[PDB]
């Protein structure tokens, strides 16, 4: 298990390419838990190796990068994951979270509510989601595509991400969408992570790396979440926090990736070319502005 | 003329034997870093652990309004170095003392002016 010194584990290319049937998820490490580090929390550790991972890509990275964090309250009133995503981004990054309940959060701005709720004025360079709800999670009924906050995170991502811009959404067994799984095919790569101190949950992040616009290639949701199932089924992943004593390269680098205004008749190949190695980033520079819809009655 | 006073409630309910507040977030780090009490980064030593500002707050965490006429927070976005003696209660940690306004280490903790 030369893994277990990774951060996770990423879909491999070959189980990306099956046409697996659903199956429901039996994890052979079902209930063992990594060893974490003295008074560190689940999630601080899971999104470090979220992050760790999103090192190894090809991440635009412009000057006044801008993030986004839905899901990012906790049972506890605090934001976890939005802690490690301040330490990750340079130094200036606008950070913006949400949640549907109230939390206390380092971002530099917190919205309340449900997902659907959220508006924004700009586009983003990234966008990350832990958003999940456990009454997904039912043995006793057809494990269906989920619409949901998935719908609006959809929407979202042709709306309001930049091109080049990424993504990590979380998903479950159960929690999961197929025209997510469609979406992935929009971008210059994709897959699906599963960090080491969680591997013993059906989890994954389902990563798309360098945003296009437009579909490169067509994927099954559907056949893709099976695919997913499938690969977590066969393959046992070692339950790991090796990856958290080494911070020594964890910050993002900062890599100045330029920002252009285009208009869709431009993007032409070299244009997408630059976007597929995470060269370029196409948005606007205005100020960021954002709202919640406060429904009154 | 009235005004509530959180910190010496806090600081009452601490010395009643109370269980201090939990769930500060903790950060991974290097622990090789400046030791400065307040940082844009976790600034950890191989003496401090670093946390989220905003979890060790006194006035984030229980949602009150933070004492000053700004009502500006000196520790939310930011992160907070609290050494490890001590890490059991950061809230009360940064509640009681003191950053030196040269060094910027924690007055009678690294604080060598
Ligand atoms: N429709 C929704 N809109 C916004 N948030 C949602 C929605 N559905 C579920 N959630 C949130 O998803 C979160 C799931 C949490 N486990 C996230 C953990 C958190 N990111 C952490 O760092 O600990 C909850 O806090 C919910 O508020
Ligand atoms: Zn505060
Ligand atoms: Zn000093």
């Amino acid at each position: 298990s030369s893994q277990a010194w990774q951060p996770g584990v990423a879909m491999p290319n070959l189980y990306k390419m099956q046409r697996m049937l659903l199956e429901k998820c039996d994890l052979q490490n079902y209930g063992d838990s990594a060893t974490l580090p003295k008074g560190i929390m689940m999630n601080v550790a899971k999104y470090t190796q979220l992050c760790q991972y999103l090192n190894t890509l090809t991440l635009a990275v412009p000057y006044n990068m801008r993030v986004i964090h839905f899901g990012a309250g906790s049972d506890k009133g605090v934001a976890p994951g939005t802690a490690v995503l301040r330490q990750w981004l340079p130094t200036g990054t606008l950070l913006v979270d949400s949640d549907l309940n109230d939390f206390v959060s380092d971002a530099d701005s917190t919205l309340i509510g449900d997902c659907a709720t959220v508006h924004t004025a700009n586009k983003w360079d990234l966008i990350i989601s832990d958003m999940y709800d456990p009454k997904t999670k039912n043995v006793t009924k057809e494990n269906d595509s989920k619409e949901g906050f998935f719908t609006y995170i959809c929407g979202f991502i042709q709306q309001k991400l930049a091109l080049g811009g990424s993504v990590a959404i979380k998903i479950t067994e159960h929690s999961w969408n197929a025209d997510l799984y469609k979406l992935m095919g929009h971008f210059a790569w994709w897959t699906a992570f599963v960090t080491n101190v969680n591997a013993s949950s059906s989890e994954a992040f389902l990563i798309g790396c360098n945003y296009l616009g437009k579909p490169r290639e067509q994927i099954d949701g559907y056949v893709m979440h099976a695919n997913y199932i499938f690969w977590r089924n066969t393959n046992p992943i070692q339950l790991s926090s090796y990856s958290l004593f080494d911070m020594s390269k964890f910050p993002l680098k900062l890599r100045g990736t330029a920002v252009m205004s285009l208009k869709e008749g431009q993007i032409n190949d070299m244009i997408l070319s630059l976007l597929s190695k995470g060269r370029l980033i196409i948005r606007e520079n205005n100020r960021v502005v954002i709202s919640s819809d406060v429904l009154v009655n | 003329a009235f005004a509530v006073d959180a910190a010496k409630a806090y600081k009452d309910y601490l010395a009643s034997g109370g269980q201090p507040i939990t769930n500060c977030v903790k950060m991974l780090c290097t622990h090789t870093g400046t030791g400065q009490a307040i940082t844009v980064t976790p600034e950890a030593n191989m003496d401090q652990e670093s946390f989220g500002g905003a979890s060790c707050c006194l006035y984030c965490r229980c949602h009150i309004d933070h004492p000053n006429p700004k009502g500006f927070c000196d520790l939310k976005g930011k992160y907070v170095q609290i050494p490890t003696t001590c890490a059991n209660d950061p809230v009360g940690f940064t509640l009681k003392n003191t950053v030196c306004t040269v060094c910027g280490m924690w007055k009678g903790y690294g604080c060598s002016c």
